[PDB]
């Protein structure tokens, strides 16, 4: 599974996916190692695009 | 003065003046500039006298992180109360001067207290056409300006501004540091997440002083933990939070200020920026132990 970071106007979201990648509507997204906060919150596998992804977001801190 | 409550900017300024008036031989007020809406940028200078190197400490660059300004104000009081009694702060101040800016974004702070509790940016007007207000002051520094983690959209929370140092609040700090010339540590307070970080936010590679900055950060996190059991995670900005181009400690480090650190204070998301006022004092007390550990290391390792 590959892990990504997406920048949005009011928050930052990470995506951990298998057989998919974030859609263009998720903002400015590129592959990026997971951060502590990402691993803690992105716990559930949900059907995403062509695959499955775990995802969680945080505000700019 | 109740240090366990959030205060208005007018209340904060009065307490800064009360500190100066009750401890004249140690504290003075230095104005370094003015905000977009023309409010004075006042720093507190702690000094025992003589031409010496300095530590810079700031808080409130992002308006909504109210535990930072409150912590900075309690810290000012803690230095004056413990000077001459605690051996550590006494010996720190024999070697170095401390400069403390409690409210780095005064326009944003007032707007967050009166109109919008989640406001982050400055209150400058956008040079477009834009209908949105404000620049992220922690994406406006000349260190990877415009890169990943900063936006060119004026309506975004991470908008970098038209050019590096466009925000008068930021230019006022850069000009002071460069004119001073002997700043040896640069520490900035943000909220939340419970993280103690060191450079790079603009890139994820290891900086030259990785091993020493990592050891100092881990020692500070240890000391912080000992009071109330609060655990912090440590690492470079890019890997522990996110990529963030144009940040202040990336600029300070690349300017030659080796001990450049950022704190994300309490909490981990339960309350987030809306930290209960009842947690101000516990947060400030434990942060002081981390701060003191870093300043001891700066005192002991001149360069
Ligand atoms: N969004 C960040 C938090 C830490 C940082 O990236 O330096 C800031 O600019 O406030
Ligand atoms: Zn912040």
């Amino acid at each position: 599974d590959e892990s990504f970071l997406c920048y949005q106007p009011d928050q930052v979201c990470c995506f951990i996916c298998r057989g998919a990648a974030p859609l263009p509507s998720e903002g400015e997204c590129n592959p990026h190692p997971t951060a502590p906060w990402c691993r803690e919150g992105a716990v559930e596998w949900v059907p995403y695009s062509t695959g499955q992804c775990r995802t969680t977001c945080i505000p700019y801190v | 003065f109740n240090f366990g409550a959030y205060h208005t900017l007018e209340e904060i300024s009065q307490e800064m003046d009360n500190l100066v008036a009750e401890h004249p031989g140690l504290v003075s007020k230095v104005n370094i500039g003015s905000s977009f809406e023309n409010r004075p940028m006042n720093v507190l200078k702690f000094s025992t006298g003589g031409d010496k190197p300095a530590i810079w400490l700031d808080a409130g660059i992002h308006a909504r992180e109210w535990v930072t300004q409150a912590t900075a104000l309690w810290t000012a009081n803690k230095i004056v109360s413990d000077y001459g009694k605690d051996p550590s702060i006494t010996s720190i101040l024999d070697a170095l001067d401390i400069f403390l800016l409690p409210v780095t974004n005064p326009d944003g702070y007032v707007f967050s207290q009166t109109k919008n509790r989640m406001w982050r940016k400055t209150r400058s007007k956008v040079s477009a056409g834009s209908l949105c207000v404000g620049v992220d002051p922690n994406r406006n520094w000349d260190a990877g300006f415009g890169g990943p983690g900063a936006s060119s959209n004026p309506c975004s929370d991470s908008y970098h501004g038209p050019s590096a140092n466009s925000e008068v609040e930021v230019k006022s700090i850069v000009d002071f540091i460069k004119s001073h010339g002997k700043v040896k540590a640069f520490i900035i307070l943000h909220s939340y997440s419970q993280l103690l970080m060191f450079p790079y936010g603009y890139k994820c590679t290891k900086l030259d002083d990785f091993d020493e900055l990592s050891e100092v950060a881990q020692k500070a996190a240890q000391s912080l933990s000992r009071l109330h059991g609060t655990k912090y995670k440590v690492g470079p900005i890019c890997s522990v939070i996110y990529q963030a181009s144009g940040g202040s400690i990336d600029w300070s480090y690349d300017y030659g200020i080796k001990y450049s650190f950022a704190f994300e204070l309490r909490d981990t998301g339960r309350y987030g920026f809306l930290l209960p006022a009842r947690q101000i004092l516990p947060t400030a007390e434990e942060t002081w132990l981390g701060l003191k550990a870093i300043m001891e290391h700066v005192r002991d390792h001149p360069y």
